[PDB]
RNA sequence: GAAACUGCGAAUGGCUCAUUAAAUCAGUUAUAGUUUGUUUGAUGGUACGUACUCGGAUAACCGUAGUAAUUCUAGAGCUAAUACGUGCAACAAACCCCGACUGGGCGCAUUUAUUAGAUAUGAUCCGAUGAUUCAUGAUAACUCGACGGAUCGCACGGCCGCCGGCGACGCAUCAUUCAAAUUUCUGCCCUAUCAACUUUCGAUGGUAGGAUAGGGGCCUACCAUGGUGGUGACGGGUGACGGAGAAUUAGGGUUCGAUUCCGGAGAGGGAGCCUGAGAAACGGCUAC
């Protein structure tokens, strides 16, 4: 009340952290940094609860301090760390690079990358603007800024970053006909391509996305990823892509149970 | 200490409204400063919140003063406070607020027009061949110039002494000055 | 009147219990840090004069400087001013303790004097005795101006001081000697200029990255050829 | 006129004393000219806004103010 | 490596529901009206008028004590800094002014004023919003400017003394994250045996200031007479913290909601305040 709060209760943690009820009072609260803290997944909740390489509050700590872990090209060691979306988990030694991507019911989800495709990302871009001394700046949505940036690239662009030589390497305009992933809401983690903007003066701009197996959604100007030039992303998707309604998930456990197994 | 609550306030319909908690830090006020015309000069550090500084000046003598019309500013000390919009014994205890009317020596601008100009009012070849240039667009206001010879011109405080801890200005000019002086002279 | 006589020079401090009241009134009406003759308190003390710099109520209370004829007041203290300490207290903390004033009276358990001038008279005790204390300073400027050296001469080889003869318990010889606390050595030199060759980098890097943006707007002016041609 | 206060009333940032001419200087408010603005979300600013003599630091066309929030139509109450 | 100095934390958590009936609170807004230790990314040319590295203290320590007394307290002798305080800031360019006939200014920060930020001499650069004199640039000056590394670890190397790596801590600006503060609209139980309430002394509005991190009658001077009300103001009761929710439920509904999740408020009752990025803090102080 009169400051900050250090603490995150357990009922108070994002949907997305599927976290046993049952399984404490607290929950790790993410520390400040790239990513706004519920959009988040913290390096705990990645060595453990997605991997099984760690199991307690005191594994994670006793791997994190062998400098293990290797977040965007860089060694961290808080282990409530905010890796957000897109961030490239690159386990060295073992060669674990993880892109951080949206599962389609809203989870995340470490979709493993080769090696080679973990030496860039890729990040969306807030406003552009003039700096002191009249220095133009990119001031991304993932906490970076980026210098001297090309006079093409504008708001909510795209941009393919280089992280040993951090430059931009090159860039996909905010427009109709590109693929697209939604980051926020309901409709997280489903890819299409955009089929027209519509603008209100004041607030709410609302896009209209066409998915691959025919089905059309809305979201907001926010919460879309534009991921690739046309309709071919530049990353690969997990799995599914699509929103798969209730029944015909209800279909795939069924031809499951009535192949393979068959019997 | 003093506060800037809404609490001790009334509603909008007339009703008594009750107190549900005591003051906060977060909404204090603090004394006037109360800034004084005097040659003893005297600015005291003020920490606010966030940790930053605030500049309480508790008296001042000189001050910056531009020329908006030659777009000149010089160091200047004023000499009186002769107009307070707010109150009129802001004027007779000589505070030094925003928007008061002061008088400020000419001294410095005197200088700088005879330097610029090469006019006083009150070198081989370039610079004549220079001066006549400035000189064929030199016009001044009467009432402007009039002021040169008494050796104090009227000039309006834009800074807050109290908050920056310093007394800045600009000379009075055009529809300004006139509308002041019909209200100074008597 | 108990006195606590400290010799700061090179003696120590002694107590000195007097009771005669015509001896201890010479001291009814000064403050801390007035002259004492040493005569008119007593004989044994011709050529010495005490400095009245301290001393205690018969409560403990103590004496501080600048308040008043003597008598107990309470004040507004701040942490680590005299007659104050903190030893477990918040930093910004103060407290309103009980104090008396400077000046001297029959209300004094104690005074503290210490000495000034030497005199002609030895006193048993607080005049022969001499003692070390721990190292000399242990800064590097502060060797060479104890022992006197010039800008070369190099203290390294000068701690003569070995705080040697400690015995260990189990028999051994081992010595201690303090750590030099501004001695230039070469690691001291390339940090510096590591730190000059960082400023010649970022100055170095900032120029490249303008020329590299200028030649991106001579190329974007180059495709300034399209909008008429 | 519009100065009817004990202090005169000006727009600031708007320099009223330039030699130099006037009426073809954007940014209205530039070389002395009356400081206009469009407040957006489609509204008209009125020509009695523009070329007025009137001074108000709160009018959204002429002032300091920016409009951003809600928008909300009504009927006058009272005007007194 | 004990102790001690220095830094950081103790403003989170925990407990309770007394006050509080458009007030807290819920959904939904705004900051173009602000502050933000910290985390992440980027960015630090002007000191010149001993730099192979400046100065004085002080704790632990040791020894003289006072008091019935307490992490109550006074003297003496030593000694450190990433404590405190000074000071080379190491080496430029461009530009703005005053100017020798054919020199001063200028880092970054602060305050004020002027000015560019266009339309949309043939060939002709110039961002952003729904919206700004906006982002920013140039200019004139201003400030007694806690700013612009006198700091630590590991590894040792390459050039004839020169140069050099990987880290730690620290200062400033911007963006981000963690947040707060204030704020838009709508919404709450019973009572008319509560029908007018508020305003000379702030009640509603205007002008100019003061104060604040910042908007604002938040406060001051002057001016105007306004503001709310049978669509229930004002006043009273509550054995009234608000919500998510609980019980019973054909449907509708009725009753409850101190309590583990969110928000608010309090540390016996009021008030004032220091430190700090953050408190009107009470396992902090001062007073009654
Ligand atoms: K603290
Ligand atoms: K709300
Ligand atoms: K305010
Ligand atoms: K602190
Ligand atoms: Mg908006
Ligand atoms: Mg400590
Ligand atoms: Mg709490
Ligand atoms: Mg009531
Ligand atoms: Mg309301
Ligand atoms: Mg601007
Ligand atoms: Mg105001
Ligand atoms: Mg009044
Ligand atoms: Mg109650
Ligand atoms: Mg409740
Ligand atoms: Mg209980
Ligand atoms: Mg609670
Ligand atoms: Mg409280
Ligand atoms: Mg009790
Ligand atoms: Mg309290
Ligand atoms: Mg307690
Ligand atoms: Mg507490």
């Amino acid at each position: 009340a009169r400051g900050l709060k250090k603490h995150l209760k357990r009922l108070n943690a994002p949907s997305h952290w599927m976290l046993d009820k049952l399984g404490g009072a607290f929950a790790p609260k993410p520390s400040s940094g790239p990513h706004k803290a519920r959009e988040c997944l913290p390096l705990i909740l990645i060595l453990r609860n997605r991997l099984k390489y760690a199991l307690t509050y005191r594994e994670v700590q006793s791997i994190l301090m062998q400098r293990h872990i290797m977040v965007d090209g860089k060694v961290r060691t808080d282990k409530t760390y905010p890796a957000g979306f897109m961030d490239i988990i690159s386990i060295p030694k073992t060669g674990e690079n993880y892109r951080l991507l949206y599962d389609t019911k809203g989870r995340f989800r470490l979709h493993s990358v080769r090696d080679e495709d973990a030496k860039f990302k890729l990040c969306k871009v807030r406003s552009v603007q003039f700096g002191q001394k009249g220095i133009p700046y990119l001031n991304t949505y993932d906490g970076r800024t980026i210098r001297y940036p090309d006079p093409l690239i504008k708001a909510n662009d795209t941009i393919k970053l280089d992280l040993e030589t951090n430059k931009i390497v090159d860039f996909i305009k905010f427009d109709v006909g590109n693929v697209v992933m939604v980051t926020g809401g309901r409709n997280t983690g489903r890819v299409g391509v955009i089929k027209n903007r519509e603008k209100h003066k004041g607030t709410f701009e609302t896009i209209h996305v066409e998915d691959a197996q025919g089905h059309q959604f809305a979201t907001r100007l926010g919460n879309v990823f534009t991921i690739g030039k046309g309709t071919k992303p530049w990353v690969s998707l997990p799995k599914g892509k699509g929103i798969k309604l209730t029944i015909i998930e209800e279909q795939r456990k069924r031809d499951a149970a009535a192949q393979a197994a068959a019997k | 200490g003093i506060s800037r609550d809404s609490m001790h306030k009334r509603r909008a319909t007339g009703g008594k409204q009750k107190a549900w908690r005591k003051k906060r830090k977060y909404e204090l006020g603090r004394q006037p400063a109360n800034t004084k015309l005097s040659s003893n000069k005297t600015v005291r550090r003020v920490r606010v919140r966030g940790g930053n500084v605030k500049w309480r000046a508790l008296r001042l003598d000189t001050g910056n003063f531009s020329w908006g019309s030659e777009a000149v500013t010089r160091k200047t000390r004023l000499l009186d406070v002769v107009y307070n919009s707010s109150n009129n014994e802001l004027v007779r205890t000589q505070t030094l607020v925003k928007n008061a009317i002061v008088q400020v020596d000419a001294a410095p601008f005197k200088q700088w027009y005879l330097t610029h100009y090469g006019v006083e009012i009150g070198k081989s070849n370039n610079v004549q061949r220079k001066l006549e240039k400035r000189q064929q667009g030199r016009t001044l206001d009467s009432h402007i110039e009039e002021q040169f010879s008494g050796g104090r011109l009227l000039a309006c405080i834009s800074s807050r002494p109290g908050q920056c801890g310093r007394a800045d200005g600009y000379i009075l000019e055009g529809k300004e000055l006139e509308f002041y002086m019909r209200k100074l002279q008597k | 009147m108990k006195l606590n006589i400290a010799n700061p020079t090179t003696g120590c401090q002694k107590k000195v219990e007097i009771d005669d009241d015509q001896k201890l009134r010479n001291l009814y009406d000064k403050r801390i840090s007035q002259e004492v003759v040493g005569d008119l308190l007593g004989e044994e003390f011709k050529g010495y004069i005490f400095k009245i710099m301290g001393g205690c109520d018969k409560q403990g209370f103590p004496m501080k400087q600048g308040v008043l004829t003597s008598g107990r007041v309470r004040l507004l203290l701040h942490r680590g001013t005299p007659c104050f300490r903190g030893f477990g207290r918040r930093n910004g903390e103060r407290r309103r303790k009980s104090v008396r004033g400077c000046i001297v009276s029959q209300d004094l358990s104690v005074i503290n004097l210490v000495i000034v001038k030497k005199g002609e008279n030895d006193l048993p005790g607080l005049t022969d005795t001499e003692k070390p204390r721990m190292r000399g300073p242990k800064r590097a400027s502060k060797i060479k101006k104890l022992f006197n050296l010039g800008k070369d001469d190099d203290v390294r080889s000068y701690v003569n001081t070995y705080r040697r003869t400690f015995l260990n318990k189990k028999g051994k010889k081992v010595s201690k000697a303090p750590k030099i606390q501004r001695l230039v050595t070469p690691l001291t030199l390339q940090r510096k200029r590591a730190r000059i060759a960082d400023k010649k980098k970022r100055i170095a890097k900032k120029k490249s990255e303008a020329a590299e943006y200028q030649k991106l707007l001579a190329q974007r002016l180059k495709e300034q050829r399209d909008r008429r041609s | 006129a519009e100065q009817t206060e004990k202090a005169f009333l000006k727009q600031p940032k708007v320099f009223l004393c330039s030699k130099k001419t006037t009426k073809g200087n954007n940014k209205p408010g530039k070389e002395g000219n009356r400081f206009w603005k469009s407040v957006g979300l489609g509204f008209k600013t009125p020509k009695e806004a523009i070329e007025g003599t009137y001074i108000d630091k709160k009018c959204p066309f002429t002032g300091t103010v920016s409009i951003r929030g809600r928008i909300i139509a009504g009927t006058c109450h009272s005007a007194k």
